[PDB]
C-alpha cells in the first residue's frame, strides 16, 4: 500500500508543521480519513514510517481516539449527539427522522456507502440541541423536512 | 474564505468586552478587530516588562475559566520561577456537556483569543504556543489557522514582533475525540503525539510539562480577559462585578429556557437572575426543578439564590447551566451523566476504569426496572468508589452530580426502587 | 406582547401564502424553522443573482399590489442601471377592504423576510426596506422583532451564512396617507419629506431613493418569492393557469356569510370566490354589486369573470367588497368620493379640486339638495379629475363612480329628480 | 424654553441613529412625541428639527400633511372610527352611537377629563371585522354598545 501523491503531500505538510514530526499524528490522521472515509488498517505502516515512530504506536493512537474509525467506510458521517442536552431536547425525534430518510440506526451505514449515522457525545452547540453534524457540517435538528432538505445537499 | 457550516449560538451581554464583536454569529477578521482598537493590548505590553504584566494579571484577581478557578497570575509566576525554554498552551478543548462558551470566541473574535496569547506568552517568556481544539470543532480550527496568517501578515507572529525582539509562532493542534484531553496533563500528552493518558499531578505543568518544561496551561476564556487587563489596567478590571471575583464571565445556557444561548454577565449575578432574567425564564413557565453544572454539579431548585462566582457557596465550574424543569425523569438525566462518564474514562485507574462502567451498566438495569437488589446496592456502592486511587478529575467527580440527584431527589430514585 | 388584532378569517387551498397565516396568531421563528423556513434562501445564496431573476421571470409572478407588473421583468430593469441599489417593501395597503397583506406581516412575518433578503440578493441591494403604515402598529413591532430573530440566526446583517453578502432590513412607518403607497411618495416618504408623487418616468428602477436603481414590490409579491426559490418556477408555474401562475390572495367583505382572506388559483372566478368560498351572500340576497377596492365596480353580469391579471378578468389587488340589492349605490359612491377627497395629496390641480367637488357635489346629490347645475357639475368634475396627474390617485379617482353611472343608471334616475 | 424629558429624548435619539441618515426617522419621532404629550405639542417641532438636521418649516409641513399627527387636541386615548365604505355598509352609525351614549362625544369631540378624542380615520385594511375602531394601537370588531362598553373600561 501507498499513499496518492496529492495525499502524501498533504501528510508531509503535517509533518513539517510542528517541531516535532510525531505531533502531527491527529492531524495525518484526520487528513487520512477525509481522503479514504476511514482509517485504512494499510495505511497505518507506511504513516509511521512518516512519523518516524514504530507502527504499534500508530495503532494505540487510532484505537484511543474515538473520531477514526477502521471498520467502515462512509462519504458522509451523520454524528449524532447522544449526550443529556440534546437527549432532553429530542435526539430521538433526530434519529427516528433518519432512520425515515435514510433507513439506517445508530451505527450503520447505507448500503451505497454514503452515510453512516455516529452516536456521539455533547458536541458542543447544547443551546442549539438536538445537534447533528454531515462531515464537517453542524446543525440544529428542527425537523424531518428540514432534515431531509439539508441532507439533500451532500450528493 | 469557505468555513463549514456552525448553527447561530445567540449570544448576549450586559459588559461589551468578550463579545463586543462576537455577540455576532460570524467571522470577524483583523481589518474588523483593529477597527475596533485591537492588538493595540499587546503594543502596550510588548512595551511592558514580563514581570509587569504577570503582576497586573495576578492585580486583577483573573481565576480559570476552564472550571477550577485558580488565580491566572500565581500560575504564571510559578512558571517563570523555573529555567526555560517556556511553553504557553490555549486549552480549547471544550467538551463539557452544556458547554459552549469557548467556541464563540473562537469561531467569531478569534484575534481577541490571538492577541490573549501573545501576551500571556510574552509574559511567561515562551517562543512556542499551542492552541488545542477538539476535533470536532473543524471550523474553529479553520478560522483559526487563518487568523493566525492574518496576525502573522500584520506583523504580531514571527520574529522579533514589532520590533520587540520577542519571537513567537502560535501551532494549531486538533483533537480526535477524548473528552480526557482537555484535562491539561493528557492535553500534553496528545500535544507530544500520544495517547491522552493524564499525568500524576504533582508536577504541575509548570513545572514539568511540554518535553518536561515549565509549561502554562489556560483555558480559551481566561486567555480572552488578558488584552482587556492589560487595555483597561487592573484597577479598571476589578470594577467590574464584584471584587474579590471581579472581570466578564461567560455563561452557556441551554435545556428547558426560553432563550438558550451564551451570556456574558459579571459573577455577582444569581443563578436565578441567569435563567430568569438574562434567559427568558423556562420553556412553557414550568418549574425549575434542577440545574446541572456541566457533568460537575446538580443544583436543585432551592439553590437559584446563589451567585455565579467562585466563592465556596458559589455555583462555580465553567459556569454552564443546564436547566431541566418539573416533567424531566432525574434518573433519566443521571444516566445520561452516567453514559458520559462510562465513554470517557482514559482506563488508567481501575476504580475509574471499572467504575465509570459499571455506573452506568447499572444505572442502565435500574432505569429499564431489570435491576436486582444487588444491581441496586451494587449501584450504590460503586458510585461511591469511583474516585480512590484516580491521578485526575474525571474519577473524582465520575459520581459526584449522580450522588447528588440521590440526595436531593430522594423520591423520584426511590419509585425506581 | 403586542396590540390587540382582530381575528380576520383566513381559508387556503393552496396552504402556501397562508400554510402559517391561515391561524390568527404570530409565528416566530422557530416555527417558520420547523417548516423548513429559510432553505429558500440558504438555496438562493448558492445561486447567482442573475439566475434568481431568471426564476421569479419564468415564474410569470406579477404584482401582488395591484397592477401586475411582472416582478423579474422589474428587477432586471434595476440590474442593468449602476448600483448602489434598494429594495422597498411595500406594506402601506390602505386600499378600502384589502386587508390581504396584514395577516403574512402579523402572522407570519418570516415569510416576508425571507422574500425580502432573497429580493435584495437578487437586485444586489443591501439595504431594504419595509415602509408600513402608521395605523398597523401591531404589524410594525412584529416586524421589527421578527427581524431581530432573523439576526440571532444569521439570516441578517454582514456576510450571511458565509455568502459575502451584506443586507439591513429598516422598518418605517406611515403616519396617515394613503399616497405614501404610491411607490414614489412611497420614496420621497422613506427621504424624511411629505408623501408627494414623482413624475414618472423614470420609475424607481432608473431613479428612486436617493435617486439610486430602487424596486417596489408589494408584500404579497414579496411573499411569493421563498416558494418559487423552494418549488423551482416550473414547478411553481403548475400552480392555476399557466398565464397567471401562483396563489393569490383575495380579501373579501360586505355582504358576505364568511368574510375574510382566501388563497385560492387565479382561474377562480369571482361567483366561486363569493359563493363557494366565501359562503355566498347574507340573508341570501342577490348580489348587486362588487367593488374591486376603490379601483372598479362590477354588477351581477359580471361575476363568471377569472380573479386573474387578464384584460377581461378581475384584477387589481383581488379585493371584494360585496354589495347586495338593498344597498343604495349612490349612498356607496358617496364613500368611495369622500375616500379620494381625503387622499389627494394636492399637487395637480384637477385632481385637486375634482376630488374635492366630486364629493362636494356627490353629498348635495345624495341629500336632495343638488340644483340642476350641481348635477351637470357632479358629472363634468368626475370626467375630468385624471388631466395632467402625474399618479394614479388622479388617474382612477371617477372610475368607480362612473361605473355605477354606466351600470346602475336607474339608481342615479331617481337621485335626479 | 421647551425641552424633551431625557425619557422621551433617549427614544428620538435612538430612531435617529436608527436609519443610515437622520432625516429619516421624522415620522418615527413624532409618533413618539405624540405618544408621550397625546399630541405633538407646537413648541416640540424647533427640538426635533434641530436632532433631525431640518429647517423648522420642513418638519412643520410633514406634520401638517400626515393625518395621524394632531396638534390641536390633547387626548390620553384616541378612538379611531373607520368612516370608510365597507365599515359604512356594515355599521360606522351604530358604532358613533354606541361611543355618544358611553362617552357624550361625537366624531372630532375630546371627553371633559381629556381621556378620549373620537378620531374619524379611512379604510383601517380590517375590513372583514367591519365595524372597526382603534383604541390608540389596539384595534377591534364592534359588536353591540355592552361589549364597547366593556373594551372601553380597559383604558383608565
Ligand atoms: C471546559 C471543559 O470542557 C471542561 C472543564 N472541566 C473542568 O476541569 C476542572 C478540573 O480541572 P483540574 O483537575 O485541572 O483542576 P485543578 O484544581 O487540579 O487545577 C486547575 C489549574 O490550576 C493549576 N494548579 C493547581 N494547583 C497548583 C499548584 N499548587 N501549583 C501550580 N499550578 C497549580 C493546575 O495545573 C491547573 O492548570 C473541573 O472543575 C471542571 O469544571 C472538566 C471537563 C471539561
Ligand atoms: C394595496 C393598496 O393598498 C393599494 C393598491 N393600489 C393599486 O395601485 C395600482 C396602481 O399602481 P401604479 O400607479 O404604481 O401602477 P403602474 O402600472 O404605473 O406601475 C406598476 C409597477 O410597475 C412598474 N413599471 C411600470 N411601467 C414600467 C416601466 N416602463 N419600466 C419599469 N417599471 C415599470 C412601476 O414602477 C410599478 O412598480 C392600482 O392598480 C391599484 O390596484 C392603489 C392604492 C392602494
Ligand atoms: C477530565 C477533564 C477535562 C477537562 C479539564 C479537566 C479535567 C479533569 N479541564 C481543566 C484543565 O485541566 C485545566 O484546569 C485548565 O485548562 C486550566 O486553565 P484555566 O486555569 O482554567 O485557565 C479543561 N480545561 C479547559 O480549558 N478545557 C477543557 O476542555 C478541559 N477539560
Ligand atoms: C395612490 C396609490 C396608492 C398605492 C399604490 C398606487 C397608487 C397610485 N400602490 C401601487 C404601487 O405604486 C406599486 O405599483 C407597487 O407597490 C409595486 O409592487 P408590485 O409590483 O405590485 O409588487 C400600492 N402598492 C402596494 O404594494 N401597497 C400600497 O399600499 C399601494 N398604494
Ligand atoms: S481518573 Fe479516570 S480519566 Fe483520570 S487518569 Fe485515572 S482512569 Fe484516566
Ligand atoms: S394625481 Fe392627485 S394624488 Fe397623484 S400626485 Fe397628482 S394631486 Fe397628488
Ligand atoms: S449535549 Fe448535545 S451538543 Fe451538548
Ligand atoms: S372600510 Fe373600515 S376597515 Fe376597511
Ligand atoms: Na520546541
Ligand atoms: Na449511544
Ligand atoms: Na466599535
Ligand atoms: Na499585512
Ligand atoms: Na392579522
Ligand atoms: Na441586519
Ligand atoms: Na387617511
Ligand atoms: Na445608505
Ligand atoms: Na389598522
Amino acid at each position: 500500500f501507498e499513499f496518492p501523491e496529492e495525499l502524501k503531500t498533504k501528510l508531509q505538510e503535517h509533518i513539517n508543521y510542528f517541531p516535532k514530526k510525531r505531533q502531527a499524528i491527529l492531524l495525518c490522521l484526520h487528513e487520512i480519513q477525509n481522503y479514504y472515509g476511514y482509517i485504512p488498517p494499510e495505511s497505518l505502516k507506511p504513516l509511521a514510517d512518516m512519523l518516524e515512530l514504530p507502527l504499534n504506536h500508530v495503532e494505540g493512537v487510532v484505537a484511543f481516539y474515538d473520531m477514526f474509525d477502521r471498520e467502515d467506510k462512509a462519504k458522509y458521517r451523520i454524528r449524532v449527539c447522544v449526550s443529556i442536552v440534546c437527549h432532553l431536547m429530542g435526539t430521538n425525534k433526530l434519529l427516528k427522522a433518519l432512520e425515515n430518510i435514510l433507513g439506517i440506526k445508530p451505527g450503520e451505514v447505507t448500503p451505497d456507502g454514503k452515510f453512516k449515522i455516529v452516536p456521539v457525545q455533547c458536541l458542543g452547540a447544547c443551546s442549539e440541541a438536538p445537534v447533528f453534524m454531515v462531515n464537517d457540517d453542524e446543525y440544529k435538528f428542527e425537523s424531518e423536512v428540514q432534515l431531509n432538505e439539508i441532507l439533500s445537499r451532500y450528493t | 474564505r469557505s468555513y463549514p457550516a456552525i448553527p447561530r449560538i445567540y449570544a448576549e451581554t450586559t459588559l461589551n468586552m468578550l463579545l463586543k464583536r462576537a455577540k455576532k454569529p460570524r467571522v470577524h477578521s483583523i481589518d474588523e478587530y483593529l477597527k475596533d482598537g485591537g492588538y493595540q493590548a499587546l503594543e502596550k505590553a510588548l512595551n511592558m516588562s514580563p514581570e509587569e504584566i504577570i503582576d497586573w494579571v495576578d492585580k486583577s484577581t483573573l481565576r480559570g475559566r476552564g472550571g477550577a478557578g485558580f488565580p491566572t497570575g500565581k500560575k504564571w509566576k510559578f512558571a517563570v520561577q523555573n529555567p526555560g525554554p517556556r511553553y504557553f498552551i490555549c486549552n480549547a478543548d471544550e467538551s463539557e456537556p452544556g458547554t459552549f462558551k469557548d467556541r464563540i470566541i473562537i469561531e467569531r473574535d478569534p484575534h481577541l483569543l490571538i492577541e490573549g496569547i501573545i501576551i500571556s506568552s510574552y509574559a511567561i517568556g515562551a517562543n512556542e504556543a499551542y492552541i488545542y481544539i477538539r476535533g470536532e470543532y473543524p471550523a474553529g480550527y479553520y478560522i483559526l489557522r487563518d487568523a493566525i496568517e492574518e496576525a502573522k501578515k500584520k506583523g504580531f507572529l514571527g520574529k522579533n514582533i514589532l520590533g520587540s525582539g520577542f519571537d513567537l509562532e502560535i501551532y494549531v493542534a486538533r483533537g480526535a475525540g477524548a473528552y480526557i484531553c482537555g484535562e491539561e496533563t493528557a492535553l500534553i500528552e496528545s500535544l507530544e503525539g500520544k495517547r491522552g493518558h493524564p499525568r500524576l499531578k504533582p508536577p504541575y505543568p509548570v513545572q514539568k510539562g511540554l518535553w518536561g518544561k515549565p509549561t502554562v496551561v489556560n483555558n480559551v476564556e481566561t486567555i480572552a480577559n488578558v488584552p482587556f487587563i492589560i487595555s483597561m489596567g487592573w484597577e479598571e478590571y476589578r470594577y467590574i462585578g464584584p471584587s474579590d471575583y471581579a472581570g466578564p464571565k461567560l455563561f452557556p445556557v441551554s435545556g428547558k429556557v426560553k432563550k438558550p444561548g451564551v451570556y456574558e454577565l459579571p459573577m455577582n449575578t444569581t443563578l436565578r437572575e441567569v435563567i430568569f432574567k438574562y434567559a427568558g425564564g423556562t420553556l412553557g413557565n414550568k418549574k425549575v426543578k434542577a440545574v446541572f453544572s456541566g457533568a460537575l454539579d446538580c443544583f436543585s431548585s432551592e439553590e437559584l439564590d446563589i451567585p455565579m462566582d467562585y466563592s465556596p457557596l458559589g455555583f462555580g465550574g465553567t459556569g454552564t447551566v443546564i436547566v431541566l424543569t418539573e416533567e424531566d425523569d432525574i434518573v433519566e438525566a443521571a444516566l445520561k451523566i452516567a453514559e458520559f462518564y462510562e465513554h470517557e474514562t482514559c482506563g488508567q485507574c481501575t476504580p475509574c476504569r471499572v467504575g465509570c462502567y459499571e455506573q452506568a451498566n447499572l444505572l442502565e438495569k435500574i432505569y429499564k426496572g431489570e435491576a436486582t437488589e444487588q444491581d441496586w446496592e451494587g449501584f450504590d456502592f460503586v458510585n461511591r468508589n469511583i474516585q480512590p486511587t484516580s491521578i485526575c478529575g474525571l474519577g473524582a467527580v465520575a459520581g459526584r452530580l449522580i450522588r447528588q440527584t440521590l440526595e436531593k431527589f430522594p423520591e423520584e430514585w426511590e419509585k425506581y426502587r
